[PDB]
DNA sequence: GGGGTTTTGGGGT
DNA sequence: GGGGTTTTGGGGT
DNA sequence: GGGGTTTTGGGGT
């Protein structure tokens, strides 16, 4: 029925939309009022039920300690923001490196523009979790896979090579390596499945640390 | 020299350091608090302290350390535990007993049971009776005298679990009434199935006496020991509201899964009562997009104790590890991307068993016999990230997975009522989250399946 | 006082 | 600090 | 020496 996760509805539209952003529904582009739940070593923001990794664009932290000045970015922790502009990309990284991503795929929250609320915000919440360790994100991101993936090897696999019954029905005498079974998916340059429609949007941003030696060196 | 000690007959007015053998019925797993703490807090029972006057009766355990392996694992339910230097004190009415393992105070674990959950889980023999499983700090000695508290309280721990639930209605919550709880709170139920989600996660399928069905993600690191068919404690499980299509339990870092020791009472009877569903899959075979795993197939009763083995295993490994080399009948789980020959009246060939030739059924043979000549392209979990799929075969000829389809071979050309029961099993298998549990014979370096069956 | 360690008598709390 | 919330690791903590 | 504990300066190993 009803998702009561913002984050948890908009990053599942956007895999279900091929990172399409222009395609996920309008009524869900509005402000986000989320909760700062780590600001250092990384930023987390929370949406009552998840938290996600926001990503700053280099004009949204300038235009930051311009109306805000002296208010540090990386001290925002226990504190809320509201991200008035901001979009979603869905880029490839390395899961095994990047914990706010699965598969060595992650749907990133690119902020452009946000104002913080230190006016005694609060919100009794359940303990954030990371949106890429949820059952149901997991197992759509896995959809989206298997869609490119079955897709590939629709496109890739013809022919019908059907390995011939002699080999196997009379396979007395006749020994054989298992690697003969490996087909493969995709017209790839590596070892890994890469075969997506979808384009993996770029944009600049700025890395957590920067931002810590730009407030104190 | 130790003094053991009986759980009620310690004394609270001496806070001076006791030691007492127990029996443990329930235990967070081991859980770091700031920068330098971790604890473990578990429910002990004794003979003089494991009854209220019907509901179970227990004292607490709350070891505390520096480091994360200073602090014991509770796999199960009933195994016994062996504590030096701890204070008790009464903490709201229950006698808790301290110990900060980081200074002076040690544990040791004892096994009720034959062998030990990870004993059992690798299949090796405990050294003896009187050897602990697990222990704090390098070394553990056990005296001639303790050998009698521990086997006769390893003969009360089997009575008072065959005898008593022991993990009473009061701890724990039905799972049709999880979602009226504010906070967290345990549940017991029979595991249904084991999903491997990914590399690193499980996915466990829940049905507790109630009849509800829940889902909830289990770290293969963390909890080794969950089997399909046995009962678990959950402790500490939240309600996830943002699910919406499936119900799923929140676990945290000091959440913990116990099995029980094979005279458990409790997980007898629902191991018995609590039936296998299917309805969760059958209602998802109705959607076009399912969020909720179907395991398409089951293996001959004959099998259901072999251990399975990956798809990276069985085509990257199996011509090089000497354990795989020697085996040629394997288990082992899957999804079809594709299947091939694409016609599915194709499916069926005319075989001839003399020239060990198949021909399509265009003219309509008597070239052979019919058989199934089917070449499945799978994945897993263990191959998900890799630019392959691999090549797994069901060519019946010989009498290898002829029951598959649970339709007999025939010309798909003709028949067009097992045309359509393939047809429709060719999209169930294809389709996202659809599942092969399969027996596979090695033959000249290709896998055949055996002994499995669909079931929808 | 007592562990393990080596400090083999002596800080700080 | 115990019926709880880390990050030596953010997929045992 | 240094923790944790309290022994709050000093045992044994």
């Amino acid at each position: 029925p009803q998702q009561q996760s913002a984050f948890k509805q908009l990053y599942t539209e956007l895999f279900n939309n091929e990172g399409d952003f222009s395609k996920v529904s309008s009524n869900l582009k509005k402000p986000l009022k989320c909760y700062v739940k780590e600001s250092y070593p990384h930023f987390l923001v929370t949406d009552g039920y998840f938290f996600v990794a926001p990503y700053f664009t280099k004009e949204a932290v300038n235009e930051f300690h311009a109306k805000f000045p002296n208010v540090n970015i990386v001290d925002l922790t226990d504190k809320v923001i509201v991200i008035n502009n901001w979009s979603l990309e869905l880029r490839r990284v390395n899961s095994a490196e990047v914990f706010t991503s699965y598969a060595n795929l992650e749907a990133r929250l690119i902020v452009h523009s946000f104002k913080p609320n230190l006016q005694e915000r609060l919100n009794p919440t359940r303990y954030p979790v990371n949106l890429f360790r949820d059952d149901e994100f997991k197992t759509t991101i896995q959809h989206f896979r298997h869609t490119a993936l079955q897709a590939a090897i629709n496109k890739t696999v013809k022919g019908d090579n059907l390995v011939d019954i002699s080999k196997v029905a009379d396979a007395a005498g006749k020994k054989g390596k298992v690697d003969a079974g490996i087909v493969k998916a995709s017209a790839s340059k590596g070892d890994e499945f890469s075969d997506f429609s979808f384009k993996e949007g770029n944009t600049a941003t700025l890395k957590i640390a920067d931002i810590f030696v730009q407030e104190k060196g | 020299k130790y003094e053991y000690v009986e759980l009620a007959k310690a004394s609270l007015t001496s806070a001076q350091p006791q030691h007492f053998y127990a029996v443990v019925i329930d235990a967070t797993f081991p859980y770091k608090t700031n920068q330098e703490r971790y604890i473990c807090s578990l429910k002990i029972v004794d003979p003089t302290l494991y009854l209220k006057q019907d509901a179970s009766d227990y004292a607490t355990l709350v070891l505390y350390a520096k480091r994360f392996e200073d602090l014991p694992i509770i796999h199960r339910a009933g195994d016994i535990i062996r504590v030096h230097r701890a204070t008790l004190r009464l903490y709201n009415g229950q006698r808790q007993f301290n110990a900060n393992v980081f200074y002076s105070s040690s544990w040791a674990l004892f096994s009720t049971d034959k062998r030990s959950v990870t004993q059992e889980i690798n299949n090796q023999d405990a050294v003896s009776d009187t050897t602990p499983f697990s222990f704090s700090s390098k070394h553990a000695t056990i005296e001639k005298n303790e050998i009698s508290i521990l086997q006769n309280l390893r003969k009360w721990a089997n009575q008072y679990f065959s005898s008593y639930s022991v993990i009473s209605s009061d701890m724990y919550t039905a799972l049709n009434k999880a979602q009226a709880q504010k906070g967290d709170f345990d549940v017991v139920a029979k595991i249904l199935q084991v999903h491997e989600l990914d590399e690193y996660t499980n996915e466990l399928k829940l049905k507790d006496a109630s009849g509800q069905v829940f889902y909830t993600l289990s770290l293969k690191l963390k909890f080794p020991h969950v089997r399909t068919g046995e009962v678990v404690r959950i402790r500490s499980a939240t309600y996830d509201e943002t699910s919406t299509q499936k119900k799923v339990l929140i676990l945290s870092h000091y959440s913990n899964i116990i099995t029980f020791i094979q005279s458990s009472k409790l997980a007898k009877e629902l191991r018995a009562k609590i039936q296998d569903d299917h309805s969760v899959e059958v209602a998802s075979l109705k959607k076009n997009v399912s969020l909720n795993a179907v395991v398409l197939t089951e293996v001959d009763k004959k099998h259901a104790a072999l251990p399975s083995t990956s798809l990276q295993d069985l085509f990257h490994h199996a011509d090089s590890d000497k354990e795989l080399q020697a085996q040629d009948t394997f288990r082992t789980q899957f999804y079809v991307t594709k299947i091939e020959p694409s016609d599915v009246k194709e499916w069926v060939k005319g075989y001839d068993r003399k020239t060990k030739k198949s021909s399509s059924l265009k003219g309509a043979s008597g070239k052979g016999d019919n058989i199934f000549q089917v070449q499945f392209l799978v994945k897993d979990a263990s191959t998900q990230l890799n630019n392959n799929t691999y090549r797994v075969l069901l060519y019946t000829q010989d009498g290898l997975g002829a029951n598959f389809f649970n339709v007999k071979a025939d010309n798909l050309h003709k028949n067009a009522d097992a045309r359509k029961k393939l047809e429709d099993s060719a999209e169930l298998l294809t389709k996202f989250n659809s599942y092969v549990d399969a027996v596979v014979e090695r033959r000249n370096g290709f896998y055949l399946i055996k002994d499995t069956k669909l079931i929808y």
